[PDB]
RNA sequence: GAGUCCCAUAACCUUUGUACCCCAGAGUGAGAAA
């Protein structure tokens, strides 16, 4: 299935969060559970563009939470590791999938 | 571009009129536009001959519409005076038809003309 | 036989979109798409249904070759309600209009004609029948009217030309759906008058095989016509074996 | 309709046995069980056929 | 400012052309009177278009 | 070596990009042909990159002509210029038509066209799936536009004209009789309704149209003045004496007076009958005008109204001309349109009608010159018998 | 009938407003059908009488 | 309790009035006048 391939792409990110201590393992699991439902929704039949917008919004919110726990816990503006740029790259990847699937919707473009 | 089309040249016209004269002797000729329409409707017409000088020409331009629908060869000859003479009647004839008959004595001559008309069209 | 006031018991035919009117004599009929008029002066039958007045058109076998095919008993006609059909060599609405009746409002008929004079009556008929798209073009160059035609479930060829095997093939490749229908009416005199009618029919059948059209059936149209046979075939691109 | 009006019932009965109506006709051989869907219609003649078939 | 006016010129020609194609369908209009109406509507449509650029020119103070 | 594909829809031009190239040595195998049918298999071959819909109906016909002639329309030049990359090596374009190839090469030297059976197969798949390949992009509806374009393309070549149309003649006549039936019927009801209030006037003015007008003036019979007498005297003429009669009978009658509401309907209903008659007169002029412009020969020979009827019986001016002379005689033999010596003129006139009809039908701009000499010829026969 | 009065010709369908006669979804339908129509042009003489 | 749903808002027949007809019909297809 396509879904599992996309989920495993997240693992190196979730590993970095625990190692940096920003998120606990239980918290990290909850993020993956929400992604698992999203990443599945996109690849299954009946998907609409709104599913892409929801997932993009969710990933954007996770980026904010990481950015604040960085200064709160690590006390560093940018942690030099994979976690810094994974989300921003992922959100871009979601857009490229969305526009290919639904080139009609001008709002998404 | 002209309404009367195709118009047979001199050499072909001589051969067409010859067949008409032979057909008239054998009772295989229907003379006049009204008869010609009746033959096409009954689909017994080997081919139709028309006078390109018919005055006015439109009076017989209904036959091609019948001819093309039913897939019957047709041709225009320059003279109505000559066509009437070959037909054997004592008046001008603007349209004539060769009735279908596979038992005819002039079958080979008819088909010889029929191919040439088909090439012209 | 079928006089003006005479009345008939109309019951359906084995082929969908074809009906039989019984009586002292039997008539093949198809339901009128545009009630209240006749395109070539055929007889018409009116039935009162709950009450709306529907109208049936009498199909004369002697004028339309396809009709003569029904009466002789063609096993399979790919023309049926709700199917796109391409009619090549539509001289006028004598036979296309009947085909349009069979397909019904849902289906469409692509009538193709070359000569302008019979076409003018084709166009005037087409206005009364929305489901007919008349294409005044030469069937020998299908590329010219490719914009106008989509996939067509069946291709019906009444064209009287010596080289039929090419026109039917070229339009078959471009527009016929795989496993689609092909119905060709063959006139022995037109293709080659020098040889007997049987040889011509055998020759045309072989051409269709070379063009990947597996031929299913041949029927001779007598007594309705002399030296005519309708060959029904399927377009099998996968394999004709 | 299940009423099966006697006029329509007799109507179909003359088409089942149409071989005996006129001694010169002699149609083909067929059974023609009554169909489950049928209608009765009146022919309409062309105005050009006023004298021939009216 | 000559370059801008050139675009206005070519603009005003083609907009009229397409407006003729619309309001006409596939087919030319046989009636002479109706054709006059189409020419009017093009003109009126073109004037209402032309008037806008007069309004636009006001915005730019530096140019003549 | 195919990389870009050009497909033309009635709505517009569609350009695809070929992701994978199907096996060519095996093109005739069953597997590589089935995949064209299967959408899942086909979508892996090509992907849409561009689509430029036509501005309107007019442009669709113009390009539909150009594509037929193998030319490059300005819209087609635009879409290719935006899509095909500039290029020793030439970008390959797949096109259905070979005649279009050289024109594209002229405009674009850097593109090489292909139209072998490989190109035809990919074009076949595009046509098969149609709108499904556009990924929801708005392509209108391909079935409707084909119907509009198809009629547009055909009638452009054959050069149809509104001048030839005769359906107006068939339809105006169907109004002229229907109006006369209704104008008679409704006027008969005006007679009864106003008859109750005053039955005598129905006897005084038998002409129904005048009665509607006269009723419009003398609403209530009690209104009787010398000035009113002059007014109603102006209506029609006093020669009949109805003007003096109406006043005397108005003074003295057994008509029971009806309410103002009932009076209101009689005049309004009478006003309705007036409009139908006035419209019918206006139409009768229109039919006469159109018959001259459509069938001047036939109209001149027998008449505008009768010739219009004959066109209706035959069903169309084309059908009438196509008929034989004997058939035309019986076409109007139920209403005696053309009508022992009497019989001969009918049949003689019957032929001459067919003669005029043919001239009218197949003539782009029929004149009345031949109709006249034909009628004079029939006349000369008339005195002879 | 009221449609014929407001707009006489398919050409007029583009600028004519049918809101009072037809709802929104119907009126756009005739506007689109107007441009792709199969029927032929008519003279003002025909139009006046049809009005 | 009980067929509106085969138009009693109608069909068919008779009488009267109006306008016509007393030929053949997929009409025939070369005489007519002297």
């Amino acid at each position: 299935s396509k879904t599992r391939y996309y989920l495993e792409q997240c693992i190196p990110e979730m590993d970095d969060l625990v190692e940096k201590g920003l998120f606990t393992k239980n918290e990290v699991s909850l993020i993956m559970k929400k992604r698992t439902d999203f990443e599945h929704r996109l690849n299954s039949r009946g998907s609409s563009i709104n599913d892409y917008i929801k997932y993009i919004n969710y990933e954007s919110n996770v980026n904010k939470l990481r950015a604040k726990r960085c200064k709160r816990i690590l006390q560093v503006k940018k942690t030099n590791s994979l976690s810094d740029w994974s989300i921003q790259q992922r959100i871009g990847f979601i857009y490229q999938r969305g526009t290919n699937k639904f080139p009609q919707d001008l709002k998404f473009w | 571009n002209p309404k009367a089309f195709p118009l047979a040249d001199a050499a072909l016209t001589q051969q067409i009129l010859d067949v008409v004269q032979q057909a008239a002797n054998l009772r295989q000729l229907k003379k006049g536009a009204n008869e010609a329409t009746k033959t096409l409707n009954r689909g017994i017409s080997e081919f139709i001959i028309m006078a390109a000088d018919c005055e006015p020409i439109e009076i017989l331009l209904h036959l091609p519409l019948l001819c093309e629908d039913k897939n019957v060869p047709y041709v225009f000859v320059p003279s109505r005076v000559a066509l009437g003479r070959a037909c054997g009647v004592s008046r001008p004839v603007i349209a004539a038809s060769i009735t279908t008959n596979d038992a005819s004595a002039i079958k080979t001559q008819i088909y010889a003309v029929k191919d040439k008309i088909e090439t012209l069209l | 036989g079928a006089r003006g006031g005479a009345k008939v018991v109309i019951e359906p035919h084995r082929h969908a979109g074809v009906y039989i009117a019984r009586g002292k004599e039997d008539l093949l009929v198809t339901k009128n798409m545009a009630p209240g008029e006749s395109v070539y002066g055929e007889k018409r039958i009116s039935v009162e249904e709950p009450p709306t007045k529907v109208e049936y058109r009498v199909w004369n076998p002697f004028r339309s070759k396809l009709a003569a095919g029904i009466m002789g008993g063609l096993d399979e006609l790919f023309i049926a309600p709700g199917k796109k059909v391409l009619y090549l060599g539509a001289a006028s609405g004598t036979s296309v209009s009947h085909v349009s009746d069979v397909v019904g409002p849902e289906g469409v008929v692509y009538a193709v004609e070359f000569s302008h004079r019979p076409g003018r009556e084709l166009i005037s008929m087409a206005k009364k029948r929305p489901n007919i798209i008349p294409i005044i073009e030469d069937a020998r160059h299908p590329q010219k009217y490719r914009m106008l035609i989509g996939m067509v479930d069946c291709v019906f060829a009444d064209v009287a030309q010596p080289d039929q095997a090419r026109i039917i093939a070229l339009n078959s490749h471009m527009f016929l759906k795989d496993q689609g229908g092909v119905v060709i009416s063959i006139k022995a005199n037109c293709i080659d008058s020098t040889v007997d009618a049987e040889t011509v029919f055998a020759r045309e059948v072989q051409k269709l095989r070379e063009e990947r059209i597996k031929p299913l059936e041949q029927l001779t149209l007598e007594p309705y016509e002399r030296d005519h046979c309708i060959v029904v075939g399927r377009y099998m691109r996968s394999g004709l074996k | 309709d299940d009423n099966m009006r006697r006029e329509v019932q007799r109507d179909l009965l003359l088409i089942k046995h149409r071989a005996a109506l006129d001694p010169k006709r002699h149609y083909k051989k067929q059974r023609w069980e009554v169909p489950e869907r049928f209608a009765i219609g009146t022919i309409i003649e062309d105005k050009s056929e006023f004298y021939s078939s009216r | 400012g000559d370059i801008a006016l050139t675009i206005f010129d070519v603009c005003m020609k083609t907009l009229g052309k397409h407006y003729i194609n619309k309001h006409k369908g596939y087919y030319a209009i046989s009636d002479s009177k109706m054709n006059i109406e189409l020419n009017k509507e093009t003109l009126n449509y073109l004037f209402s278009e032309s008037l806008r650029y007069i309004k636009l020119f006001d915005e730019f103070l530096d140019l003549e | 070596p195919i990389e870009y594909l050009l497909f033309e829809e009635p709505t517009g031009y569609a350009v695809f990009k070929v992701k994978l190239q199907q096996d060519d040595i095996g093109s005739r195998l069953k597997e590589v042909q089935e995949q064209i049918n299967d959408f899942g298999a086909f979508t892996k071959l090509i992907e849409l990159v561009s689509f430029a819909p036509f501005k309107g109906a007019a442009e669709a016909l113009e390009n539909a002509n150009d594509i037929s002639e193998g030319l490059v329309s300005e819209s087609l030049k635009a879409i290719l210029d935006l899509n095909l990359p500039k290029a020793k090596k030439n970008i390959t374009l797949a096109i259905s038509d070979k005649n279009l190839g050289p024109s594209i090469k002229e405009e674009f030297p850097y593109v090489d066209c292909i139209s072998n059976e490989l190109a035809q197969d990919l074009i076949r798949g595009v046509r098969l799936h149609g709108e499904k390949l556009f990924k929801g992009l708005q392509s209108g509806d391909l079935e409707r536009a084909q119907l509009g374009l198809g009629h547009a393309y055909s009638r452009a070549k054959v050069k149809f004209s509104v001048q030839k149309n005769d359906n107006h003649i068939i339809q105006a006549i169907a109004l002229l009789d229907q109006l006369d039936k209704d104008i008679n019927t409704f006027a008969m009801r005006v007679k009864e309704w106003y008859g109750w209030h005053f039955p005598e006037l129905a006897k005084l003015v038998p002409d129904n149209y005048t009665f509607a007008k006269l009723v419009l003036f003398i609403k209530d019979k009690a209104s009787l003045n010398d000035d009113s007498l002059h007014d109603l005297a102006a209506l029609l003429n006093e020669d009949s004496g109805i003007a003096q009669r109406v006043i005397d009978n108005a003074r003295i009658s057994m008509g029971q007076d009806i309410s103002e509401t009932d009076m209101e309907n009689v005049c309004v209903f009478a006003q309705r009958v007036a409009s139908l008659a006035d419209y019918r007169r206006q139409l009768y002029d229109y039919l006469c005008e159109k018959m001259h412009t459509v069938a001047p020969n036939l109209s001149e020979l027998i008449g505008e109204v009768i010739g219009a009827r004959l066109i209706s019986h035959a069903g169309s001016l084309t059908n009438l001309s196509k008929q034989a002379a004997s058939t035309v005689q019986i076409l109007g033999a139920e209403k005696a349109l053309f009508r022992k010596n009497k019989g001969r003129i009918s049949r003689y006139l019957a032929n001459k009608c067919s003669m005029a009809s043919r001239i009218d039908n197949y003539s782009e701009e029929p004149s009345n010159v031949f109709g006249s000499v034909l009628k004079k010829q029939v006349e000369q026969r008339l005195e002879f018998y | 009938a009221r449609i014929i009065l407001t707009m006489g010709i398919r050409s007029k369908a583009s600028e004519t407003d049918l809101s009072e006669i037809l709802p929104e979804e119907i009126e756009e339908r005739v506007k689109t059908a107007a441009e792709v129509s199969m029927g032929t042009e008519i003279t003002q003489t025909d139009l006046d009488n049809i009005n």
